[PDB]
This record gives structure tokens, sequence and C-alpha cells, in this order.
């Protein structure tokens, strides 16, 4: 059963700086998108999406067009104190109406020091 | 390998389904493709079910099991095309495709063909070799047998061409041409293609004499 692995428990970055976000899977199969999150509640804000969607600030580490791709960590440019919380990777796999939430990491705590 | 049937066909206005089988729905992602003739694939569906902006809300897809099914919502004669499967198998990192799927629209009763013949060029005689071009036009259904005499039956010397069911009237028109040397045009008489079709009674001879 595929394993999603967020080494980091926690990264600390000064503000103005890009911070590194780690996420890899053990699988490509079951087919799915990768997501990245801010919050793990219903709340949660989308950072990245695998699928569609535009996200200026997020560069991934990795090229995801590699059909043998397993890296999904991404960089998140021009930090500040407004980005910090927990960032979690998410796998879902297809679902008929929507795709359904599979496998996420154990999250990554993300700190900024200020000026 | 992906495997679809050659041909669905569906009355104007009806709901047909084309499903290809071979793939494996957590192991896949399906896409559905619209081509003519020889020229660019249409993407209708991609991701399963996700139908791009530009293509019609009759058109829809889903898949299961080791399935994948393209549905058509209301078939229209402009709907008449080949639809393609195509599969990306994560397992592999391959990209199979189905052999394609015809849809043959019904629209049409049967309709006989107007059949018409027309002999060698006196142009072309001189090159050295006599064609001769039976034209069976704007039938219903495609299948027809065509049979050329020289009063016999002459076999292998024939090659058939058919349309695609037009967009419009849903016909096929089919031409058979037989090639012959001019030796052998000039030493006999009578040419006929005999048409035989499902809205024809009994079999149409068509004939011109060589002199006449």
């Amino acid at each position: 059963e595929l394993q999603v692995i967020q080494p980091d428990k926690s990264v600390l970055v000064a503000a103005g700086e890009t911070a590194t976000l780690r996420c890899t899977a053990t699988s490509l199969i079951p087919v799915g998108p990768i997501q990245w999150f801010r919050g793990a509640g219903p709340g949660r804000e989308l950072i990245y999406n695998q699928k569609e969607g535009h996200f200026p600030r997020v560069t991934t580490v990795s090229d995801l067009t590699k059909r043998n791709n397993m890296d999904f960590s991404i960089r998140i440019g021009a930090i500040t104190p407004a980005d910090a919380g927990t960032y979690y990777c998410v796998k879902f796999r297809k679902g008929s109406p929507d795709d359904v939430e599979f496998k996420s990491g154990a999250g990554t705590e993300l700190s900024v020091r200020a000026k | 390998e992906l495997t679809q049937p050659p041909s669905v066909s569906v009355s104007p206005g009806q709901t047909a389904r084309i499903t290809c089988s071979g793939g494996s729905y957590s192991s896949y992602y399906y896409a559905w493709y619209q081509q003519k003739p020889g020229q660019a694939p249409v993407t209708l569906i991609y991701s399963d079910d996700k139908r791009p902006s530009n293509i019609p809300e009759r058109f829809s897809g889903s898949s299961s099991g080791t399935t994948v099914t393209l549905t058509i919502t209301g078939v229209q004669a402009e709907d008449e095309a080949d639809y393609y499967c195509g599969g990306y198998d994560q397992s592999s990192y391959t990209n199979p495709f189905g052999g394609g799927t015809k849809l043959t629209v019904l629209g049409q009763p049967k309709a006989a063909p107007s059949v018409t013949l027309f002999p060698p060029s006196s142009e072309e005689l001189q090159a050295n070799k006599a064609t001769l071009v039976c034209l069976i036009s704007d039938f219903y259904p495609g299948a027809v047998t065509v049979a050329w005499k020289a009063d016999s039956s002459p076999v292998k010397a024939g090659v058939e061409t058919t349309t695609p069911s037009k967009q419009s009237n849903n016909k096929y028109a089919a031409s058979s041409y037989l090639s012959l040397t001019p030796e052998q045009w000039k030493s006999h008489r009578s040419y006929s293609c005999q048409v035989t079709h499902e809205g024809s009674t009994v079999e149409k001879t068509v004939a011109p004499t060589e002199c006449s």
C-alpha cells in the first residue's frame, strides 16, 4: 500500500527567502493527483494542485511531467510570517463525482523568522 | 491492449455507448478522441470523465473495472466518425489506444444505389490501358456486391473504394474500377457491372457496348 512521506517535521526560514516543503510517494498506483494544503481541517487552504490551477509563488522541486517522477516537493518563494503553519502533502485517488483523499504525509510545520 | 467494437449504430436523437476493455480502473487514466478520415483527432474526454469547454454537453465518459465508456446523448448525423479510446497505463508508462469504433447512424431507411457506368477514355487508350468504372451513388446501408462481366465473370482485375457515411444524408457511395489491357478491351464487346443491394428487389445490371 502506497505511502506519502514528508521527511521534515519542521522547517525554519527567514522572511523573503524560499521555503522547501518535501514530499515523496512510494508508488504512482493507484492513480490520482497530489495536492498540498495548509491545515488538515475543513477550512484547509489549497497551496498546490497537480491537476489544474495557477500557483505563481510555488515551484516544484522535480519535473512533474517526468512519467517516472515520485517527488512532489515544492518551494514557496519570498516567504512572509503570513505563510507560517502546518503543510500537508496529500494523495487523492480517482472517484466518480469527485476524487477522494487516500493518503497524507504527517505534516511539516513551517516557521518564519521575521525581517 | 485496449479492445473496442469495430462498429456501433444508433438512430438520430438516441443514446449510444462505446466501451473499451483491457484496462484497470486503479492503474489507468482514459481519454476519448474523435476522427473523421486521416485527419487530426479531437479530444472529447480526458481523465475518464472531464470535457473540454469546446466539446458539446452530449458527450460524456466514465470508467470502472477493466472498462472505459464514451456516451453520446442525442446522436446527430454529424457525429458519424471513428471514436478512439486512449489510455495512460501508469504501471508501464505507456499509452495504448483501441482500434477505434465507427459510429454508423441508422437515420436512413434502405436507399437503393443509383448505378452509373463509364467506359475508358480514348485518351487513356493511347497510353495502353483501359480503365472501366462503375459508380454506386447515395445508398444505405454500406453492404453491396459489385460483379463485373465481359459476359464472363472477371475476378481479381477490379478494386473498390467507399466514402464514409455522409455527414448530412447518411448515405455511402462506392466506385469499382475494372483494369484491362487495350488488347483485352478491344477483343471483347459487352461491358457490365451487376449491383446487388438490399434496397434493390433484384440485381441491377448496367452495360455499354465498346464501339457505341
